[PDB]
């Protein structure tokens, strides 16, 4: 899973 | 000791006691003795390192916290402590309240220091247990401190308690023993929540004074039992002065008014008493005209 808002 | 908790469910609604050592904090990390999982969109998989230093001797006296350090692990959205961005090389904090924001997570990890400093009555006891407690973040010492929360009495080997014990009792310190220390030696590898070790100390204390002819029921009945009386001693330490104050005594410290105004001399043709002897009376009899009548018998004779 890629980090974002 | 250091504790963390958070709002929202980012720490699964749990708190955690953090011991000296290093933790990796992140979204994709499992809660063990050296990792803390914090789940939110904007938190990196491995996000921050928290390093808690072991305590110094000074902290036993000041009540200051173990140094708490935070490094940002080159993350997407950064790390803030108390609204200050953590730079490269990290930051260290000696405040007792830290609000730690990982990324853009709207809920902060709240770290706070709970006071806990353990005084020992015996130097061989201190040397045997100090390293153990220090590794939990618990400062220890022998001498009197205003930051002491707990006092370890020696094995009451069917004998009189020490002045250190009497003093701890009177200033409302929690008195513990060996059996509680054995409990503390259990916990370093554990993941446990806020306040996990504190109530057992109080239970230990309450059990110690039960059926014990070296203690009365409470600090409260001992405090001001000798009001109306006065005394004198040689170079009174501020601790022994405070001890005698707590008994409601009037004290005159020396290096015709030392003699007839003063009811007795406390030590270490005048009438002398040790604190040890004074404690025996401070327990013994019932009322204010009884428990202070045996002391008034020793003066006239």
């Amino acid at each position: 899973s890629t980090t974002d808002e | 000791m250091w504790i963390i908790e958070a709002e929202g469910d980012i720490l699964k609604g749990k708190s955690r006691i953090l011991f000296p050592g290093t933790y990796i904090v992140g979204r994709n990390v499992s809660d063990d003795s050296s990792h803390i999982q914090v789940i939110s969109k904007s938190i990196s998989k491995r996000h921050a390192r928290f390093t808690i230093l072991t305590p110094s001797e000074k902290d036993y006296f000041t009540g200051g916290p173990c140094e708490f350090e935070v490094k940002d692990l080159d993350t997407k959205f950064g790390t803030k402590v108390n609204e200050k961005v953590v730079g490269q090389n990290g930051d260290s904090y000696k405040e007792k309240d830290l609000k730690i924001q990982l990324g853009k997570c709207p809920f902060t990890i709240n770290a706070y220091w709970r006071s806990m400093c353990i005084q020992f009555d015996n130097p061989e006891m201190l040397s045997q247990w100090a390293s153990n407690l220090n590794l939990l973040g618990i400062p220890t010492g022998l001498r009197d401190s205003d930051a002491t929360t707990h006092f370890v009495m020696n094995r009451q080997a069917g004998s009189s308690i020490t002045v250190g014990t009497m003093y701890a009792f009177l200033k409302k310190t929690v008195i513990i023993d060996d059996s509680y220390l054995q409990y503390l030696s259990t916990v370093k590898e554990s993941v446990i929540e806020d306040a996990s070790l504190m109530p057992d100390a109080l239970e230990c204390f309450k059990n110690i004074i039960k059926n014990n002819d070296q203690f009365p029921s409470s600090p409260e009945d001992c405090i001001n039992s000798l009001e109306g009386f006065s005394c004198a001693m040689l170079n009174t330490s501020s601790e022994s002065h405070h001890l005698l104050e707590l008994l409601g005594l009037r004290i005159s410290t020396f290096m015709k008014e030392l003699i007839s105004k003063t009811d007795f001399v406390v030590l270490n043709g005048i009438f002398c008493l040790t604190i040890e002897q004074l404690w025996k009376i401070i327990i013994e009899r019932n009322s204010r005209e009884l428990i202070s009548k045996e002391i008034e018998r020793l003066k006239y004779a």
